[PDB]
RNA sequence: UGUUGCUGUUAAAGGGUUCGUAGUUGAAUUGAGGGCCUCUAAGGCGCAAUGGUUUAGUCCCAUCCACUUCGGAUUGGUGACCCAUGCCCUUGUGGUCCGUGAACGACAUUCAGAAACAAAAAACACGGGAGUGGUACCUUUCCUGAUUAUCGCAUGUCAUGCAUGCCAGAGGGCGCCCGUGAUUUUUUACUGUGACUAAAAAAGUGUGACCAAAGCAGUCAUUCGACUUGAAUUAGAAAGCAUGGGAUAACAAAGGAGCAGCCUCUGGGCCACCGUUUCGGCUUUUGUUGGUUUUAAAAGUCCAUUGGAGAUUAUGGGGCAGUGUGACAAGCGGCUGUCGCCUUUGUGGGAAAUGCCUUCCCUCAACUCACGGCAUCCAGGAAUGAAGGAGGGUAGUUCGGGGGAGAACGUACUGGUGCGUCAGAGGUGAAAUUCUUAGACCGCACCAAGACGAACUACAGCGAAGGCAUUCUUCAAGGAUACCUUCCUCAAUCAAGAACCAAAGUGUGGGGAUCGAAGAUGAUUAGAGACCAUUGUAGUCCACACUGCAAACGAUGACACCCAUGAAUUGGGGACUCAGCACGUUAUCUGACUUCUUCACGCGAAAGCUUUGAGGUUACAGUCUCAGGGGGGAGUACGUUCGCAAGAGUGAAACUUAAAGAAAUUGACGGAAUGGCACCACAAGACGUGGAGCGUGCGGUUUAAUUUG
RNA sequence: GAAAGUUCACCGAUAUUUCUUCAAUAGAGGAAGCAAAAGUCGUAACAAGGUAGCUGUAGGUGAACCUGCAGCUGGAUCAUUU
């Protein structure tokens, strides 16, 4: 339980700094070995630099096949893959373009049908992907 | 609750309920107190004072028959002991077990007794040291 | 063994009254526990009450009318102010209206309402419904 | 993340146990007062009076007599009691007043609180200062005397002295500063009030920037300005500041003979006072400074008795002596074991007075009772209480598979020896491994060696836990109970630290019967050191060292309070020969273990839990401590401490996944159980098919298609 | 009066070298974790799962596991000489 006494405080205080290293949503915050593994340091958003086109597979009771690109970071040179987030839009993206990559719901557990990936590809070339998918603007090869 | 070890008793002694001398005692004061001086000097407790007289004479409490208890009595004819009566019985049954063990070293029981009657001796002491009636140097050993 | 007072007092009372036991028995005395039940007994809520003497600690006997529903103990006696009469009157409570905190002031041991009427606050005792 | 307000029996989670420091928490006492008057203010389990035919009653009585469950009868009967006012006792409200517990003098003082005293008071009383108080403040009693300032008189005049004096005494009353005195002054948290504290920001008051976020502005007559123009106010952690309050707490001291002032009138004697080193300091007045010295108060000290107290009896206790009283056994006596000593001798009783006094019996325990001398010795009884809080004592040869030591006892297992018999024996589902004419198995007798102590042995006991079972002896303990003994808060729980700890393991020595990991062999099987069978090493046992790893479980931490139903058990207590004993029954109580398979309330998701809690918890707070935060990854990794080693303590992350888990229900299944039913099941048994030669269907292959279900 | 310069003391940049501490990092090979598949080998657990199960410990085995020893019931038993 808990100590009710007057002079109590200083257990009460230290229990509390002790129990609180089994929550993770305690280390999630306050320990930098979370930030150090986010690829993007935790920034909002990264570029990288467009490696090859890799085809995925899915998960069993939905099967499918899934169209992902390996990326590298600039920022850390670290490699990642993402995933390509409207129908027909694999084309928009090619080789050695830079490209933006974000995260994507859920980002401590990976989503569904696409094991180990959290991160979508919302712009290439700083262009917006949904405004080539949904036709304004037009892909520079500029 | 017994203060090491299991134990919850109800064994006690209570008092009378009238705390003003018998009808059947006609005894003064001085008489009391020169009987309990008289029994000290042959080394008797007050524990054992206090049983010869309530037994043989009808005593009711000596503290109801004289204006004050049996040590001070004592203390006031300087016949008083300048170790308490817990703390001396303690260490002899302490000295005692530490004769048995040196014999017996496979004896497990005594052996865990001594530890207890060790610290509780401790205990007494620490206390008859802030309340001062030992040396503030006592120490069992 | 106890470590306070009123709260081996007030959970005789409390039990009883859950079994609609019309006397009650209390095992120590203090000076505190006259008042806190001299308080009930003004205000309708306790027949009456004997102090009985042992000449060692004496043995409070009480009579319950079966009008209280619970009396507690605030055990660590915080500290409650001239503002902070409503925080405690609302949270430990179930109303304001018939809702009793009992306090310690210097000048006695009194009712929430005469304290703010005297403008005095202190440290808290007890309550009862 | 649960301080307010979390959970831990089974879902993530009470440490194997105990001791124990820091730390946290800790029982009760000191005590918060009263009266008289008014008030329909209430109650009355107080009460004089007087009321009431049954206009209301019950006990007694009357008449019946009714064997026993009818009645009525009148004035019944200060009876009982019922509906009434004061007399009441409390208490409500109302006033003021108290030396506001008891105590002291009471009109001429001290007057209804004052001198003294009690109590309170250092915010005080004890002495004193002109450099104190805008030129030394105010005042009333008692006498002296009255300036009635006819700005005059006196002091003073070389004066810018064109400047003061204009009440003796009495107690004083404030203000100011300093000196001295306290038996042990005194604080703090908390609270109320008040000080002291930048703006911006926030809360907020006013205001029509057209509204609005905003701003601190503006608004009005009506002119050669007015509003005294507005621009309020509050909060703002601790910590520091001042001053009330004095309940609850905390700090500190005391720890009880480890102590402790009686006050006071007056008189005398002595006496420096600081200080003690080769001469130092020192209080006014005498005109003053410089010098010495005296007288005198003060203080100290010695004696003296003047008045008054005391919180513990000084005409007293303690100890010696004389006389008489009561009395034991020998020496003596009764004239029947016991009585007395020159009686009586137990105690109230008896007598006699107006419960008491006196007389009379005439106060026993080897000294007890009564009286007297005077001789002694010499402070001591003034303390809160003794917690169904802790420690200690004593007792029942108390209580128990509690612990250690020493000595015997019991059969069995195994082996050996002797006396006999003769062919199989071991062992299993069936076998085989295994043992036998060199006589096994078997029977009896005896001996050796090692382990163990059956049945009795339990919804029993003891131990802190782990654990503990033949008998006798022996050593030191532990719990329970009983007590008008002792101590007086010494306690509760726990980081740190310390001790104990099942089995298997490790070191060294002894032992080695039985069983037995490993190993070996035979089966079983598709495969089988398997499970099974025959063997067999470590180990199993003991001593001394380590290890501390268990489902070490009640998966239920420790201490404390409250909490109902019934029947038992285990200990203690209550109503000649180990012997004023032991058992049982009835009833009661305290201490342990548990059952209601009629456990009360309540709680819980349910299973369940019930004075023996998981209950008294959203109406959430008795106290302390340890652990847990979805499931895996992991009790892994790294570091580090312990260990001979095996291992023990401490204890992540990367990554991954959306469930894991708890309980109950309904279905289904079981080489689970029980009761039943079927020639589509089987028993007994009659007839076939199943491999030939044919017909038909299907499969395969074939082919233009060999249609297809 | 006073400059260049001299000597000594003090403050001490920086370089060099060593040590400490923190951060990040390559690596043959070995070993775990996780995630896939229509692979392979067995049948251990759940029914008495066909050798009741599990915990601690030691040993053995190709696997799941098996075996001895002491416990627990979360057993297949709340229970059979008053």
């Amino acid at each position: 339980t808990k100590a009710n006494g007057q002079h109590a405080a200083r257990k009460l205080v230290r229990l509390r700094r002790k129990n609180r290293w089994a929550d993770k949503g305690w280390k999630k915050s306050h320990t930098f070995v979370a930030q150090k593994a986010n690829p993007f340091g935790g920034s909002s958003h990264a570029k990288g630099i467009v490696l090859e086109k890799i085809g995925v597979g899915a998960k069993q009771p939905n099967s499918a096949i899934r169209k992902c690109v390996r990326v590298q970071l600039i920022k850390n040179d670290k490699k990642i893959i993402a995933f390509v987030p409207n129908d027909g839009c694999l084309h928009f993206i090619e080789e050695n373009d830079e490209v933006l990559v974000s995260g994507f719901g859920r980002s401590g557990h990976a989503v569904g049908d696409i094991p180990g990936v959290r991160f979508k590809i919302v712009k290439v070339s700083n262009v917006g992907l949904y405004a080539l998918y949904r036709q304004k603007k037009e892909k520079p090869r500029n | 609750v017994r203060m090491q070890g299991v134990g919850h008793g109800k064994s006690a002694s209570s008092l009378p309920f009238c705390r003003t001398p018998p009808s059947w005692l006609k005894i003064a004061s001085r008489d009391v107190i020169d009987a309990v001086c008289k029994l000290a000097k042959k080394g008797l407790t007050p524990s054992r004072i206090g049983m010869q007289l309530r037994d043989s004479m009808g005593i009711a409490q000596v503290k109801n028959v004289t204006g004050r208890k049996i040590l001070r009595i004592l203390k006031h004819k300087g016949m008083a002991p300048e170790i308490p009566e817990d703390l001396y019985c303690l260490i002899k049954r302490a000295t005692e077990m530490r004769k048995h063990l040196e014999r017996n070293t496979k004896d497990r029981d005594t052996k865990f007794r001594l530890i207890l009657v060790e610290s509780r001796i401790h205990r007494l002491a620490r206390y008859y040291k802030r309340v001062k009636q030992l040396p503030p140097t006592w120490k069992y050993e | 063994t106890m470590m306070s007072v009123l709260a081996n007092a007030l959970r005789c009372i409390a039990s009883a009254e859950r079994r609609g036991k019309r006397q009650v028995l209390i095992r120590p005395s203090s000076k505190v526990v006259v008042k806190f039940l001299q308080v009930m007994q003004k205000h309708g809520y306790i027949g009456e009450f004997e102090i009985i003497d042992d000449h060692r600690a004496g043995k409070i006997v009480v009579n319950l009318n079966g009008r209280l529903n619970k009396c507690g103990a605030i055990c660590p006696r915080f500290d409650c102010t001239t503002p902070d009469f409503e925080k405690w009157v609302k949270n430990i409570l179930p109303s304001r209206q018939f809702g009793f905190v009992v306090l310690t002031t210097s000048l006695g041991i009194m009712d929430h309402e005469e304290a703010r009427a005297r403008n005095t606050g202190g440290k808290v005792l007890g309550f009862f419904y």
